């Protein structure tokens, strides 16, 4: 269900010039846990290139079962 | 205008030069405990 | 006649950089006299040093 | 008066850790701190000089100086970046007492190479190649946007326009010509309306 | 004849100049894109109509110059010598000689600055000479059709939430 709206979210969360506060916190947590290096989404500036398509296919692929 | 004969663009100031001496050279001491 | 405006006081460095410079007065008192050799001040700090 | 070393020691009474030596003065003495190996500094190390004061935190490499690094002299000229067998090689930056900095490349202790200089009391700066701390060819340029491009003298000339052309941009006149022994400009056409020298 | 015909041909040749530099200032506003598109867009027009070296567009230790746009609330701002300014910051820690223009995105029916264009002649990457008065109307120019395209984008992303 989170990838059914993928491309209106991505849309949307592009076109923000601003910091969305909450859910640029959201963003960061969940980049953290898909094992990113941590230091290129610190500002939302460098975190607005992290999320593209490739986002939502990686949120499945990541193991579920692993410690 | 001073209207003497003597004038000249003025040269740029020199760079400073190394803690060189016109050479010492500190270098680290190495001898054992 | 006309306006009159106060030039300031005149230090020994604007003395010293004004004798190794030639310039022609453009005429207004806001006016960079040199960039190089440095000059400390506008226009009027040079036409100060000069009188 | 052995110096005292604080730290791991392998045998022979060989320091081989992360620890810190204390040497004798003959004025406090010297001090390292850092990585060693074998009676010999490899790693990451800081020594601290005791007469003179200076301190070196940087790399080590067979117990002298090698790679990236970082000095502050006696003088309070600091000095960053290659070094080679304990000498100023390669690229690097310098900042003079005076204020003045320098980017660019070393070799042999001095400013030699592709590099730029930038003076604090007039914000004049020369930019080109030097050799043996000299400058021998490049643009001068002053604050505002007057400029000369030619051929420097070097060191031994302590680093005086010869030849070249002169633009200046409060009246955007460019002319060429040359410097006399007594220091007299010398031009060889009448000034002519230009531009600057953007190489 | 042939003299007054070579004016002519000079008078044509900057009317011409001027009307393509006009002409590329006002396509940027009808551009519909994501914001840093739209921002990247600016930037490669200055660069190639002016003659400016670099053009860089933003979304105890003195205050940046730049804040001055923002605390006084004034449009455009032009320091014709960083040397003789003293709030002015280099990115890469070396004091440079030149000028420097910066002139910010507000929106209309509004007053919130959103974006500044700034363009500077640095050297050595730069001219290192003040910006004729040709360049600097351009960048204005630049940045309100820019101004335009940003309240254009805000409208639609608002739309699109709200549908």
């Amino acid at each position: 269900l989170a990838s059914s709206h993928s491309d209106a979210t991505l849309s949307s969360l592009r076109n923000m010039l601003s910091v969305p506060q909450g859910t640029y916190h959201v963003v960061k947590a969940l980049l953290h846990l898909l094992g990113r290096p941590a230091a290129s989404f610190s500002t939302w500036k460098r975190a607005h290139s992290h999320f593209s398509p490739r986002l939502f296919e990686d949120m499945a692929a990541y193991d579920a079962t692993a410690e | 205008i001073k209207a003497g004969g003597e004038w000249s663009p003025c040269p740029p100031p020199p760079p400073v030069p190394q803690w060189g001496a016109p050479q010492l050279l500190l270098e680290c001491n190495d001898l054992p405990p | 006649g006309g306006p009159l405006q106060q030039l300031p006081y005149v230090t020994p460095e604007q003395i010293k950089a004004s004798r190794l410079l030639r310039r022609y007065l453009t005429g207004r008192l806001d006016a960079p006299v040199s960039a190089f050799p440095a000059f400390p001040g506008n226009e009027a700090n040079y036409l100060r040093a000069l009188i | 008066p052995q110096p005292v070393w604080e730290g791991p020691l392998d045998e022979d009474g060989k320091p081989h850790g992360l620890g810190k030596m204390e040497y004798p003065p003959p004025k406090p003495g010297d001090k390292f701190e850092g990585t060693m190996e074998h009676g010999v500094r490899t790693g990451k190390g800081t020594y601290t000089w005791g007469v003179s004061g200076a301190v070196y935190t940087g790399d080590y490499v067979n117990g002298k100086k090698h790679g990236k690094g970082k000095m502050v002299y006696p003088d309070k000229g600091v000095y960053e970046g290659d070094w080679v067998e304990d000498v100023m090689q390669g690229q690097g930056t310098y900042t003079y007492p005076n204020g003045d900095i320098y980017q660019g490349a070393f070799w042999a202790g001095k400013r030699h190479g592709k590099g730029m200089y930038h003076y604090k009391g007039p914000c004049c700066q020369l930019v080109g190649d030097w050799a043996d701390g000299g400058f021998t060819y490049g643009r001068w340029v002053y604050a505002d946007g007057s400029m000369f491009m030619g051929k420097f003298g070097g060191a031994a000339a302590d680093s005086k326009p010869t030849a070249g052309s002169y633009f200046y941009s409060s009246s955007s006149l460019v002319q060429e010509g040359h410097f006399a022994k007594d220091g007299s400009w010398v031009g060889h056409r009448d000034p002519a309306v230009g531009k600057e020298f953007s190489v | 004849k042939d003299r007054l015909v070579k004016e002519a041909q000079s008078e044509q040749a900057a009317k011409s100049v001027a009307l393509t530099r006009k002409e590329a200032a006002d396509a940027l506003a009808l551009v519909t894109a994501e914001p840093r598109e739209l921002l990247e867009a600016a930037v490669k027009l200055v660069k190639q109509h002016t003659a400016a070296g670099a053009a860089y567009a933003a979304v105890p230790e003195p205050l940046p110059y730049s804040f001055r746009v923002l605390d006084e609330k004034l449009p455009m701002l032009y320091v014709p010598n960083v040397a003789a300014e003293e709030r002015v910051k280099f990115f890469r820690k070396f004091p440079k000689i030149g000028s420097y223009q910066a002139c910010g995105v507000a929106l209309p029916a509004s007053g919130e600055f959103k974006a500044l264009l700034a363009a500077d002649t640095l050297f050595p990457e730069g001219s290192g000479q003040p910006l004729s008065a040709d360049d600097r109307d351009f960048v204005w120019e630049v940045s309100q059709s820019l101004s335009r395209a940003l309240e254009a984008v805000q409208a639609r992303a608002a739309e699109a939430l709200a549908a």
